Parts: C-alpha cells; sequence; structure tokens
C-alpha cells in the first residue's frame, strides 16, 4: 500500500511535468507515457533508472532539406548500411541499451 | 523544540533516531522526525557533491 | 533536440521525485497510513489479549 501511495503520488506530480511535454510533443505520446510509467516504477520500487536505457537515440541530425541529406557510402557493408547494434560486456555477459 | 513541547524526548543513536515518551507518537511529529532524518541523509549527499 | 533536452530534464526529475518523498504532505500521508495500520494491529492484539 505504501508502494501504491508512492506510485500514485509520483504520477500526480509528474502529470504536471508531462502535460506541457505532451502538448509540446504529441507524436512522442507513447514514449513519454512509457517514461512516466518508468519514473513511477522507480518511485515505488526504488529500482535505479538507467539513463542510457531511457535516452532517445538521435540517429538523424535535423537537416533543412536544402541541401537534402546526401550520404555516400562507397564501402557499403551491413554494419555501415543498416547500422550495428552495439553491445557491452559485464561479467562476460553481452548487454545493450 | 517542536517535539518536547508535546512532552516527547528525542532519543538519538546516530543519523537515525526516535522519540521517547508516553504513548505512541502522533503522526505529525513522527513524520517530522523521519522527514528530518531523510533530509539529513540527502543533505550529507548534497554536501559531498 | 528539444525532445532530448526535455527527456534529460525528465531523467533528472528522479531527484525531484526523491525530494518529493521528503516533503511534508507526502510524508504526513505515509505516516497517517502506517499509523492507521498500526492502530489496527494493536486493536486486534488487545482484542486477542
Amino acid at each position: 500500500a505504501l508502494r501504491r501511495l508512492r506510485r500514485d503520488w509520483a504520477l500526480h506530480y509528474l502529470n504536471n511535468r508531462f502535460e506541457p511535454l505532451f502538448q509540446r510533443f504529441p507524436q512522442a505520446r507513447a514514449y513519454l507515457e512509457a517514461l512516466r510509467a518508468r519514473l513511477a516504477r522507480y518511485a515505488e520500487t526504488g529500482e535505479p533508472l538507467d539513463p542510457a536505457q531511457w535516452r532517445p537515440n538521435l540517429l538523424t541530425s535535423s537537416s533543412s532539406g536544402t541541401p537534402p541529406p546526401i550520404v555516400y557510402e562507397p564501402y557499403a557493408t551491413a554494419p555501415r548500411l543498416f547500422g550495428r547494434l552495439d553491445y557491452l560486456v559485464d561479467r562476460g555477459v553481452w548487454s545493450t541499451n | 523544540r517542536e517535539a518536547q513541547e508535546a512532552g516527547f524526548a528525542l532519543s538519538t543513536n546516530g543519523e537515525r533516531l526516535e522519540l521517547t515518551g508516553p504513548g505512541p507518537v502522533p503522526a505529525e511529529l513522527s513524520a517530522r522526525l523521519e522527514e528530518v532524518t531523510l533530509g539529513s541523509l540527502a543533505a550529507s549527499a548534497e554536501l559531498e557533491v | 533536440i528539444h525532445l532530448a533536452e526535455a527527456v534529460e530534464g525528465l531523467l533528472l526529475e528522479v531527484n525531484r521525485l526523491d525530494e518529493l518523498f521528503r516533503q511534508g504532505s507526502f510524508l504526513r500521508e505515509k505516516t497517517q497510513l502506517e499509523a492507521r495500520f498500526k492502530e489496527a494491529r494493536e486493536q486486534q492484539l488487545e482484542a486477542l489479549r
């Protein structure tokens, strides 16, 4: 019950912080809702949030379209074409974010 | 001063501490006690940073 | 980039959540909850006694 109280108090507080962000980024509604749920989960459970696991990866740089994004890849391999999913090793175990 | 005004003695055993007095401690001053101990811990944290 | 800075602020909001849990109102609510549960426990125990 105290975990429930922590979670719902956190949700009530974060509503005021996410509503302006909801208006600012309506397209990011799903991501913002998931992040708010994760923050509530951290508030109740106490599990330390990983910033590297909840930081949106900005693959693209905002281009004006003039000139449009032009990429030349003479050495066109699968990691260099589709992008490679990097991994980190902890205790000899593969992991990624 | 806000606790002894209610007739409660603040017993300390480190950063964490409790109250000694007749009957159970009411909610307000118990909340104040745990509030100040949590604040002291986080204040040591921000002191070190 | 605006989304990145906003989500960075949201990630930093973990400290804001922590300091909300040291505030007077939330802690008073928590102490009232634990106090009602406790007094239920003592009333059950004294009924048994």
